[PDB]
C-alpha cells in the first residue's frame, strides 16, 4: 500500500542520518541560486556532508561507488521529496512506444512539471543488463541538472533506474539538452560531452516513455479525474515566509497517463472478441509516437504527437 | 515463467563521467 521508491527512500534517509540536514542545506542553496531548471546541482553534493566529502577526496573516493551512491541519492532525493510525483504509464500505451524520431529536439524534454519526476514503466518488462545480472525496470526518474564543464554551465536531465533492488545503482545518467542538437545527435552520433554510449543508449530508451510529460496536450489524470498541463505545472511544495522551510508532500503523488487511451483500446478488443465469441461469417491499428515540423515563421521546429489507436472495421 | 521480459537495455554506469 505503500510504494516501494517511498519506502527505499524512507529507509535511505533514516540510514543515513544527515539526510534532511542535507537536504535543507540543498533547499538554502536553491533560494538563494534561483536555478531555472535544476533544483539543485550534482556537482555541489560533497559540499552536503563534510564525512562524505574527507572520504570521497581520499584516493577512493571516485573508486567508492557507495558514497557515489549516497551523493547521486541525496541530490535525487532532495529535489524529488518536494513534488513525490509518479506517472504510471498504461499498458495499451506503454508497447507503443518505440523510439523517437531522430531528429526531435533536445528542447522538447525541458517541459517537465516538476523538478524531477518518477515514471512507472514497469508494464514494459524492460530489464537492464550489468554484467551477467538482468534486473527488471521498475521504473526511472528523470530529474534536472546544471553541469560545469569547464568554463561553461550546461542545462543537462539526469536518469535514475529503479529496479527494486537493494543494490539499485541509483548513479543518474546525464543527457545534455542546452545544445540545439536533436536526440539523434547527441545520443547517437556521440557529439555530447558525456560518451560512455551504454548510458546513452539506455537513456535513447527511456525517452519515449518520458515524452508523456512534456507534450502541450497530455492524457494525465489524478484519481480518475483529467489534469491539464496548467494544473500539472503549479507548484506542489510550500514555502514558510518567515523561516524558509519547505514543507512537503506526505505521500506521492500517483498520476496515469494514457489512461483513456487505454480504456479505448480495452473496448476495441472487447469489441474482437466478442466477434470471435458468436462466430459469424476487425483490427487495432496500433498507435505511436509521431515526429514532424511544421517548419514555419522561419524557425525551424520538429514536433511529435501521439497518433492514436484506432479501431479497424 | 515464460511471460516475461523481452527487451534488455545497457545497465547504467556506477560512475560518472569525467567532470
Amino acid at each position: 500500500s505503500m510504494h516501494h521508491t517511498i519506502a527505499r527512500m524512507n529507509a535511505f534517509n533514516k540510514a543515513f542520518a544527515n539526510a534532511k540536514d542535507c537536504y535543507k542545506k540543498m533547499q538554502a542553496w536553491h533560494l538563494l541560486n534561483k536555478p531555472k531548471h535544476a533544483f539543485f546541482p550534482m556537482q555541489n553534493t560533497p559540499a552536503l556532508d563534510n564525512g562524505l566529502a574527507a572520504l570521497y577526496e581520499l584516493r577512493g573516493g571516485k573508486e567508492d561507488a557507495h558514497i557515489l551512491s549516497i551523493l547521486s541519492r541525496l541530490y535525487l532525493y532532495g529535489a524529488w521529496r518536494n513534488t513525490l510525483g509518479i506517472y504510471q504509464l498504461d499498458e495499451e500505451i506503454i508497447k507503443d512506444c518505440k523510439e523517437l524520431p531522430d531528429d526531435t529536439p533536445t528542447s522538447i524534454f525541458l517541459n517537465l512539471p516538476d523538478w524531477c519526476v518518477y515514471v512507472d514503466i514497469s508494464s514494459a518488462q524492460i530489464a537492464t543488463f550489468d554484467d551477467g545480472v538482468a534486473k527488471h525496470i521498475k521504473g526511472f526518474w528523470a530529474i534536472y541538472d546544471i553541469v560545469e564543464m569547464n568554463g561553461i554551465n550546461h542545462d543537462v536531465l539526469d536518469f535514475v533506474v529503479d529496479t527494486d533492488t537493494d543494490d539499485n545503482v541509483y548513479v543518474p545518467q546525464p543527457f545534455i539538452l542546452s545544445s540545439g542538437q536533436s536526440v539523434a545527435e547527441v545520443l547517437d552520433y556521440g557529439a555530447s560531452l558525456f560518451d560512455d554510449d551504454t548510458s546513452n543508449t539506455l537513456i535513447k530508451g527511456l525517452l519515449p516513455y518520458l515524452l508523456w510529460l512534456c507534450v502541450a496536450e497530455p492524457d494525465i489524470t489524478y484519481k480518475g479525474l483529467p489534469v491539464s498541463r496548467e494544473e500539472l505545472t503549479r507548484p506542489k511544495h510550500s514555502i514558510n515566509k518567515k523561516t524558509g522551510a519547505f514543507v512537503t508532500p506526505s505521500e506521492p503523488f500517483i498520476y496515469q497517463i494514457g489512461e483513456r487511451l487505454g480504456s479505448e483500446v480495452r473496448r476495441y478488443q472487447s469489441i474482437i472478441d466478442g466477434e470471435q465469441k458468436r462466430n459469424r461469417p476487425p483490427h487495432i491499428r496500433r498507435g505511436h509516437w509521431h515526429g514532424y515540423w511544421q517548419g514555419t515563421g522561419q524557425a525551424k521546429e520538429f514536433r511529435v504527437r501521439w497518433q492514436p489507436a484506432v479501431f479497424v472495421n | 515463467y515464460q511471460k516475461m521480459i523481452y527487451k534488455l537495455l545497457p545497465g547504467p554506469n556506477k560512475m560518472l563521467p569525467k567532470v
